[PDB]
């Protein structure tokens, strides 16, 4: 039996740092 | 690296297709125009025989992609073309002639020295220090170096290792005078005057110090 | 929670290193930094001699002091030593509270000396890693092309085989390879559990593999996505992430992120392994569109620092939860690193919280600053089951939800075996 | 376990 | 010699400034065999003939100096661990493994060091061109030119490939035609002269 | 001002051959247009000298927009002024010589334009022979990258021009001998390629 | 000393470089040519004979390091190893590394003080 909680998916995550965004 | 590839290399492998048809074409016309004895229209036919030999090969193997390398000889047809280009190669390949009687002295300078330091170095680059204890590696640092055992006047090895047989060469065992195939490239590259002193390093860590140096000195001043 | 006050009311001192900073290196025996020499009474409850007057920190050897990162975590994780000082005198019998920092240094209570070379990073450590993040449902994906064959797929059998060592036995993972096919490298076929015996299969099949033939991103992808649709098998059902090692090419492979990952459920994390000469502008834009992070291993010395980064992406969710996200979590039975026998850990994750009220976080407040534990030894919970009132034959047990016993008489502190023993 | 050689 | 024997006490340098001067006594023997005071006095007469193909070409050395310390001031610098590109970056320790093997970790010192030969001033760009005109080690100052990309930053594998054009024209111009131009000049030279 | 530039100067002399350069270009184009006035177009351009005297100011003045316009940096035009210090030649008699070197060397382009036609060729015919026969095979598991590979063209050329120069050639076969075998039989006949 | 004699039997393929014109004239021509100016050949061995002092005093007491260019085969602690080590130079050999292995800063021999 795994554990219950889950923390993924929220939609006020910044997706603006990848690693080559600076190039 | 190993049989990768991209989409540029497959574009190039079908533009080889139209190159290889367009010469095809420009051998059957200029066959049936005179029925080749010229040097350069025989490079030309056996470029595109070998051409059109590789991509049968090719197709039908779906090493034949090494014989590949007779479309580096294409290249050559800019001299052809040109007429002024020509006249400047045959300028640089006619005053070769007099530098024939130069290279068989060349050539038998170093069948001399070869000859020589195979029967004066023949096997003796083949052993290294060796630590004591689980081995078969030479802690003989990163460059390992020849050695000698405690009778010769060769390198002595460290306080804590042992000279033992059984090794490679200083350079895999391409640089040695094993035989007249080793020596004959070992005495080149020391005639280029490139990788000598570390040759005649070598030969000083195995047999001694005080002859060496004569060989590999004369050898410079002659060649 | 004093931890996370005292962080928001600090002031980043770029060159105030004239302050002298003050603490206590644990392997020693400096510009900007001072040093405590203590007094190291010996303790019956623990094995090694103890201080009691300040919290001793570890700063790992690839880790330069006296930086200005460096200087100001030891600047600010100095009201910690107070709170520290504090826990124990309600309980006496407190082990180990150590704070392990994001930056790499962990400062622990008991101030004793660390325990030849040391490798020890407190980023990697199981008590860290399991308070980080959530559990994950992780894929590897290798490039076995030819392109990839020399020194290139050196570092890729050993960046997988360091990457497996961040998994704990709530997550699962599997590691496939394409090579114009796709297909598996063990004998598995799907999500198996990260537990000690399939992680030694899986990184063993890796030390196997041989580069030849062309690349197909787009066919080797479909297989890593079809692999974390199965729902026939036990799994997480938590982060589903994809981690791509490769060394650079020209195909970015749109069509496949859009029949699969088009609600972007999945995230993808790219790895640029070896020096070479290729495009890795295609594998920067899987990472940013699909939620990522790109990463490049030149060397052997970056595999350790950059295949246990991807954590500072899959915790941007649970710092945003708030205090949902607060739950103490014990880790597994594990032999303690200052040699204290078997040892279970808390966990608590502390937050960036600077310019809270005043509207100016989610700048670099998504993620963590570090996680914080505290161990309890198994002889302390073998002390609340007396046993000599029962029978010889009688005992107590108790597992975790997994299976594995916490508390057994058959339980030994040695590490357990995966398979015959081999040496060269 | 006796260590066994590879 | 004699102002030497008498110092008889003044180690101060001196002896030992004094004493890398007695290598003159070959060169009083060339007065005295006629035949080698006729090669000193020819080779004499070579040197003043050949003037002007060393001025051009040291002055054309000083372009070629000015113009690499213009492109590579300060930026062929690297730290032993190839991860930091920055000073304040490559303080402390780092692991390396040796002969590759991730079983064997060996903790060295991190150094912030610049290249053997650099085009830092324009007295070591001449040197660094010297060195490079002798055709000895030059393809690793070209290898490590071809790295730099900013001041004050480490390296970059292949950053700048197309900057060995550079060095191609420094060695077609001043290896190839230069050092060339010099031996048909003596060459031209004894040929007029027997003639 | 031109060899006074160091890495990591001082303040001052920055500024000061940021004034200098541009105090002497505002003074060489008045010389310029002094030139065109006093002794009309043809007349200037007729000796060699004066049109590369020309080329030398048009090219200051359309790099100074480069550089201040910030989209190119630095890489030495200025420096070909120094050629007119070859002037201080027409004092002395070393000035007929020179004149006239150059003078023949100018005559003579359509032979030196065509000697060094075939020599990239053959750098060229070799440089993809290298490649083919090479090219990927000096993969091998050590941690040296080996530089020297026929991996691309221009590295190709690279390394084909390296053994050209002699410089290292052998530590290039030592690799190409390994790429095939070793020191065996079929494997070392590839060492007659680098001979 | 055996091997001293076993030299001479490899001796006798001169013989057929001397038959045949054009090898036995470009030889001889040259040959007589080295030997009527013996005093232009004198010049290089003058210079040789002061560098080789010079060097020697200057850079005979370098500790011999194997991991630096100045070794046991490479040093200035003779004059026929100074002259070897000249001819090295001359050739064309690494001259820089033994010339930056030469710059001030080194660790002087245990002989020497
Ligand atoms: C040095 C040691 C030894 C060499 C072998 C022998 C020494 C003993 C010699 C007897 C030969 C002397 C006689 C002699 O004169 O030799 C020459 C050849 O000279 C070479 O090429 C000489 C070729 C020698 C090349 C040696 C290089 C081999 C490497 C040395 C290995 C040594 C390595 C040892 C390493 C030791 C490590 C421990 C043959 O005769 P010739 O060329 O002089 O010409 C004759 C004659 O001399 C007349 O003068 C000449 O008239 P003109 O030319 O008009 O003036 C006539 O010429 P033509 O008919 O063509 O018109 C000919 O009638
Ligand atoms: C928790 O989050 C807060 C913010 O939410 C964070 O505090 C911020 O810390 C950074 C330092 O990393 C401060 O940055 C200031 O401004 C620039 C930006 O870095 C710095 O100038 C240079 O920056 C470069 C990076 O590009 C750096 O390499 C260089 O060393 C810097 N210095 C130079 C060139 O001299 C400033 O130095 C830096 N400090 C100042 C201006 O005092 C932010 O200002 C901080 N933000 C706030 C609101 O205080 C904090 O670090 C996070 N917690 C932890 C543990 O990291
Ligand atoms: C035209 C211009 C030509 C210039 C000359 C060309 C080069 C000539 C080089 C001659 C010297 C070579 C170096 C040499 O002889 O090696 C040194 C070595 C010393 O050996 P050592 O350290 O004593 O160890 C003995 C181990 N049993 O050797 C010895 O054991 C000593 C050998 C003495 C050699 C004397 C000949 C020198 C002539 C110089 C002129
Ligand atoms: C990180 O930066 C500094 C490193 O020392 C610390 O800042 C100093 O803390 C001292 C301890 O409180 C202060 O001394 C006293 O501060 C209190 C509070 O204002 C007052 O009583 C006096 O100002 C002072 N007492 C005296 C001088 O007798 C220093 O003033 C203060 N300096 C500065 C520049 O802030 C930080 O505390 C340190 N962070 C942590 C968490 O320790
Ligand atoms: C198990 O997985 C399969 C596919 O991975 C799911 O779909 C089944 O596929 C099999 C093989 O073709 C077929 O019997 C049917 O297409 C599917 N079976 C069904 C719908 O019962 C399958 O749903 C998954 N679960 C189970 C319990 O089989
Ligand atoms: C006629 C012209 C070309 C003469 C050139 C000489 C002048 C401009 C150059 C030649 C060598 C230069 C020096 C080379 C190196 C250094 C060391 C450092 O402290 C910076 C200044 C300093 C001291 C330079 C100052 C300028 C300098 C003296
Ligand atoms: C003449 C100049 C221009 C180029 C010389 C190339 C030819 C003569 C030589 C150089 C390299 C050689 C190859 C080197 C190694 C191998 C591998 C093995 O299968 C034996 C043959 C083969 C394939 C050799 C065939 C002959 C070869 C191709
Ligand atoms: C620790 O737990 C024990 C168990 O009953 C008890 O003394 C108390 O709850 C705790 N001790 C404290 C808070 O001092
Ligand atoms: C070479 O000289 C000695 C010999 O061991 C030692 O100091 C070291 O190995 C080298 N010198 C330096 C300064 O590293
Ligand atoms: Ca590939
Ligand atoms: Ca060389």
């Amino acid at each position: 039996k795994g554990p219950d909680v889950c923390f993924d998916n929220n939609v006020l995550e910044d997706y603006t740092d990848c690693g080559g965004v600076s190039g | 690296p190993e049989d990768d590839s991209n989409a540029t290399n497959s574009n190039l492998e079908r533009v080889e297709y139209l190159f290889l048809i367009i010469f095809t074409v420009e051998a059957f016309l200029k066959v049936i125009a005179y029925g080749l004895r010229n040097g350069w229209n025989l490079l030309d036919f056996i470029i595109v025989v070998v051409g059109l030999f590789s991509a049968i090969l090719e197709q039908a193997t779906k090493d034949v992609k090494a014989l590949r390398a007779f479309r580096v000889l294409r290249p050559l047809r800019l001299v052809s073309g040109v007429p002024s280009l020509q006249v400047v190669l045959n300028s640089i390949i006619k005053a070769m002639v007099p530098l024939l009687h130069i290279a068989l002295l060349v050539l038998f300078v170093i069948i001399i020295y070869a000859i020589i330091g195979l029967e004066l170095f023949m096997g003796k680059m083949h052993k290294t220090c060796y630590n004591q204890e689980g081995i078969a590696d030479v802690p003989a640092e990163d460059d390992p170096s020849p050695c000698a055992l405690e009778t010769g006047h060769g390198r002595q090895c460290q306080n804590g290792t042992v000279c033992k047989p059984g090794w490679d060469g200083p350079k895999h065992g391409i640089t040695n005078f094993d035989n007249f195939a080793f020596a004959m490239l070992t005495v080149f590259q020391c005639i280029t005057m490139e990788g000598w002193t570390d040759v005649l390093y070598w030969v000083n860590d195995a047999v001694g110090r005080d002859w060496p140096w004569i060989y590999f000195v004369t050898l410079i001043i002659i060649g | 929670l004093e931890a996370e006050k005292v962080q928001a009311a600090h002031q980043w001192r770029e060159d105030f290193a004239s302050n002298e900073v003050v603490y206590y290196n644990a392997k020693d025996d400096e510009p900007g930094s001072q040093r405590i020499k203590p007094v190291f009474i010996e303790d019956a409850n623990f094995g090694r001699q103890i201080s009691y007057q300040h919290a001793a920190v570890h700063i790992p050897t690839d880790i330069y002091e006296g930086s200005t990162i460096v200087l100001n975590e030891l600047n600010w994780t100095s009201a910690l030593d107070e709170v520290f000082k504090k826990n124990r005198e309600e309980d006496p019998s407190l082990l180990w509270q150590v704070f392990g920092s994001a930056t790499g240094l962990a400062r622990y209570y008991p101030a004793s000396p660390w325990v030849k070379i040391d490798l020890y990073d407190v980023r990697r450590r199981p008590w860290y890693i399991q308070g980080a993040a959530s559990p994950k449902d992780m894929l590897i994906l290798v490039d076995v092309s030819g392109s990839v064959s020399g020194l290139t797929l050196k570092l890729i059998r050993t960046s997988v085989s360091e990457m497996l060592e961040t998994l704990s036995d709530d997550d699962f993972v599997n590691v496939a390879s394409f090579n114009s096919n796709a297909q598996d490298v063990s004998c598995f076929q799907h999500l198996v559990q990260a537990n000690v015996r399939n992680k030694k299969v899986l990184k063993d099949a890796v030390n196997n593999i041989t580069a030849k033939g062309i690349t197909d991103y787009k066919k080797g992808f479909s297989f890593a996505f079809e692999q974390l649709l199965n729902y026939n098998v036990s799994r997480a059902n938590c982060n589903k992430i994809i981690m791509l090692f490769t060394d650079g090419g020209e195909e970015r492979a749109q069509e496949i992120f859009n029949k699969y990952n088009k609600d972007k459920k999945v995230r993808v994390f790219t790895f640029s392994v070896g020096q070479h000469n290729y495009d890795r502008g295609p594998i920067q834009w899987m990472a940013c569109e699909n939620k990522g992070y790109y990463y490049e291993i030149p060397s052997i010395g970056a595999i350790r620092i950059n295949t246990q980064e991807y954590l500072d992406v899959l915790g941007r969710p649970m710092v945003l939860a708030g205090d949902k996200a607060k739950q103490v979590q014990w880790t597994n039975v594990y032999l303690d690193a200052l040699e204290l026998g078997l040892v279970i850990t808390g966990t608590l994750p502390v937050f960036n919280i600077t310019g809270q009220f005043e509207n100016k976080t989610n700048l670099k407040n998504q993620l963590i600053l570090g996680v914080m534990g505290v161990d309890v030894s198994l002889e302390d919970i073998k002390r609340l089951t007396p046993r000599f009132t029962l029978c010889p034959n009688g005992y107590y047990f108790a597992i975790d939800p997994n299976g594995y016993v916490l508390l057994h008489p058959n339980l030994q502190p040695k590490p357990i075996g995966v398979g015959i023993p081999t040496i060269n | 376990c006796e260590p066994g050689a590879a | 010699s004699l102002i030497s024997f008498g110092i008889q006490s003044s180690a101060i340098n001196v002896v030992k400034i004094l004493r890398v001067l007695r290598v003159l006594r070959p060169l009083r023997a060339i007065n005295r065999a006629k035949g080698l005071k006729h090669v000193v006095q020819c080779v004499f007469v070579a040197i003043r003939t050949i003037g002007n193909i060393v001025i051009v070409t040291t002055l054309l050395q000083f372009m070629f100096a000015c113009i690499g310390v213009q492109l590579f001031k300060g930026k062929l610098y690297t730290c032993s661990d190839s991860s930091k590109q920055t000073e304040a970056e490559c303080k402390g320790n780092y692991i390396t493994y040796k002969d590759g093997e991730v079983d064997h970790p060996i903790i060295q010192p991190r150094s912030w060091e610049n290249s053997k030969f650099d085009f830092d001033n324009v007295l070591a760009a001449m040197m660094a061109l010297f060195t490079v005109s002798t055709f000895e080690g030059w393809p690793e100052l070209l290898y490590r030119s071809i790295d730099s990309h900013t001041e004050d930053k480490g390296p970059i594998y292949n950053y700048r490939v197309e900057i060995s054009i550079f060095f191609i024209i420094y060695i077609i111009i001043i290896a190839f035609f230069m050092m060339n131009i010099f031996v048909g000049f003596v060459i031209v030279t004894f040929q007029e002269q027997g003639e | 001002t031109i060899a006074s530039e160091h890495y990591n100067q001082p303040n001052w002399l920055t500024e000061v051959q940021d004034t200098a350069n541009k105090a002497l270009l505002a003074l060489f184009t008045a010389e310029m247009l002094l030139k065109m006035y006093s002794l009309g177009l043809q007349a200037y351009f007729v000796s060699l000298f004066n049109r590369f005297d020309c080329f030398v100011v048009c090219g200051g003045i359309l790099e100074t927009i480069l550089v201040e316009t910030k989209i190119m940096s630095p890489l030495g035009i200025s420096v070909l002024r120094c050629v007119r210090l070859l002037r201080i030649f027409k004092i002395t008699r070393y000035w007929n010589s020179l004149s006239n070197l150059v003078a023949s060397l100018l005559n003579s382009v359509r032979s030196i334009a065509s000697l060094l036609l075939l020599l990239f060729l053959f750098i060229i015919i070799f440089s993809l022979l290298g490649m083919q026969l090479f090219g990927g095979k000096f993969n091998f598991d050590e941690m040296q990258t080996r530089r020297s590979t026929f991996d691309n063209f221009p590295q190709s050329l690279l390394t084909v021009f390296q053994i050209l120069t002699g410089e290292d050639w052998n530590s290039v076969m030592y690799d190409g001998i390994m790429a095939y075998g070793g020191p065996s039989f079929p494997g070392m006949l590839v060492c007659i390629y680098f001979i | 000393s055996i091997t001293f004699f076993r030299l001479f039997r490899v001796m006798r393929l001169v013989k057929l470089l001397s038959r045949g014109e054009g090898i036995r004239t470009l030889l001889w021509t040259f040959i007589k040519s080295f030997q009527a100016l013996p005093y232009v050949a004198l010049l290089i061995v003058m210079l040789f004979f002061i560098y080789a002092v010079i060097g020697m005093q200057v850079f005979g007491k370098i500790a011999l390091n194997d991991t630096t260019e100045i070794n046991r085969n490479n040093n200035f602690q003779t004059f026929p190893q100074a002259v070897l080590l000249l001819f090295r130079c001359a050739t064309g050999e690494a001259w820089q590394d033994i010339m930056l292995a030469c710059m001030p800063g080194k660790k002087c021999a245990p002989e020497s003080e």
